[PDB]
């Protein structure tokens, strides 16, 4: 992807975000901070990783933006100058789209492969035990050498 | 081999275990690498004992070491028993089933003779 | 399915939505996305899964469209320049329509085969029970070599 | 790193924070705090280190700036000096953010290797049951001398 | 350290606290207290430590200066000499604080080791072994005389 399909992409995804609350400078820095770690011109299969990354930093950033500032901490406020009165009582609503965002990653790229190996059952595949069996640093129950070493107990995982 | 009962588990708030993860010249590492050696060599002895923090931050405390054990029952079938009925069934085709205690054996001689 | 009538059947299923709240392009950007992910013109199969994802997709733009704007964080209001005063106090409801269309997909379309596979129990089939046992990477109880391997005991899942 | 893109660095991390909230000086304090401790000069691999606990320090400093002052132990306002009349209610705010920071480090460098080593099994690698077994200092199960020394116990762990 | 320095490291430390607030005067105070405990010109060692508690100290005198004063007590406030009406409604926020900071001691410096040695498991290494079994005043089990001494049971946990 190219540096200004991002922004165009970002702000759609994030219900069409203006420029005074997250400016494009600050997109393109969250952007190429996964560039130079994931390669993306070497390997172009990091894609959809990297563009899922930067749009959670930039959520990130949002609430902290939130943050340093006297919206965070208000939740009243009252003008008067006369007849004219106002009074009103996103920090929080931020934190919650996070959490929420982490938990459907397919909105942002459906190829991202999320929630595939929840559950794991060892033992069960030929592949899986034999990568295990085959490994040299491994150490299983059949190495119990005791008092002192034997020669009628392996030393090495693999059979023969 | 697998009957892993009584085995030793130990808790840890992640927050120790995170930092020494990046911060490997940090007292956090030093304590997780003596761990490592210290409960390995946990064995029962003259001087055998663990002290360990009191603290907590929720129902549950943050630092605990309970010795696991099957939760409900164990195996049922007595493989033993199993063999041992094999074994006879085996050695009987042969007349040499009196092992596992004019005869059988002695018939079975004179057949092949 | 043609790109108009995408726009046609999404509003009425979203309740006659206005054009404001929700663009047609933005409706396009979504349809397209599937559109891709699922060659509709090779395998017009996945019309309903395709439709069931755009609409799903919308709704998902339409809670972040009322986050990064005022309406989200505001939960009272008092206006008065004179004799006139007005005090009134939809991200929120947004919110559990969402957790119920992902609950009854029917809505959208009869024929998405929701509800089928809940319970399974294994064994109890033929053609499942001869799957698993053909396959040539299962490894099963009756292959325990033990200290060293002989040749009592099968390598492969499958009878001869 | 230099000292001019420390605060470059720092400001954007922390969403824009201005001069007034956090000096430039107060930056340096804790950054050259870090650079002597982790001689940065002499090994490069500590930036990603000395970065994150440099913006961590300063969250702290920020979270007691609040405190010796008025802001911390006050939640409501009210003046009046005729028809003007204004009412209003970081503290809470930087308190929070801090927990959060200290559990999302990627969010500063992700070359930091955070989450790896949660779970530990020993006697499962050689490479660690060697280590232990070869340690001079090393006191293990098998050198229990009872009532009296006996030349049938070893005294060392390493096997001869 | 000299007594121009602590002064200016322990205002930074504590926000940029102001004069009035804490004076000069009762920072020596605290500061010679820990000098002649600890004897600082006699061993360097001791800078981290001596450091750390004149921090705390402070902190302490800072909660009970709320005390001794009507700010403790008061809770609401309300001034009407006209026109002009003010309500409002440090000594709560400083206690969380000193909890805080008595948990989190690499604020003030890195080189407190703190956090060392949570875990300790006894009969793991013979340096710890040997210094209980050596020591002449230890009794342990090997010395049960039962009903009157016998010369088949040892009087000092030391082997022979």
């Amino acid at each position: 992807m190219t540096n200004e399909q991002v922004i165009e992409l970002v702000r759609v995804l994030l219900g069409g975000i203006t420029t005074e609350e997250i400016s494009d400078q600050t997109i393109i820095f969250f952007w190429t901070k996964w560039k130079l770690t994931y390669d993306l011109d070497n390997r172009p299969e990091k894609i959809p990783a990297a563009l899922y990354n930067t749009v959670v930093d930039c959520v990130r950033w949002l609430i902290v933006q939130e943050v340093s500032s006297g919206n965070s901490s208000i939740r009243e406020r009252f003008e008067k100058i006369g007849d004219e009165t106002i009074s009103v009582k996103s920090w929080e609503s931020w934190k919650d789209f996070l959490d929420w965002l982490e938990l459907n990653p397919d909105y942002i790229d459906p190829s991202l492969a999320f929630n595939s190996s929840l559950v794991i059952i060892g033992g069960v595949r030929k592949d899986e035990f034999f990568r295990v069996k085959n490994n040299p640093n491994s150490y299983n129950g059949f190495m119990e050498q005791g008092v002192y070493p034997t020669p009628a107990i392996p030393k090495q995982s693999a059979w023969p | 081999t697998k009957d892993m009962g009584g085995v030793i588990e130990l808790k840890i708030p992640s927050q120790i275990l995170n930092k020494a993860a990046m911060d490997p010249s940090s007292p956090e590492a030093d304590m997780v690498r003596g761990l490592m050696s210290d409960a390995a060599n946990a064995h029962s002895g003259e001087q055998s004992f663990f002290m360990l923090p009191s603290d907590t931050k929720d129902n549950a405390p943050q630092y605990s070491m309970t010795l696991k054990g099957i939760d409900g029952m164990g195996k049922q079938y007595s493989t033993a028993q199993l063999i041992s009925d094999r074994k006879k069934s085996i050695l009987d085709r042969l007349g040499a089933g009196f092992i596992n205690v004019q005869t059988i054996h002695t018939q079975f001689v004179q057949r092949v003779n």
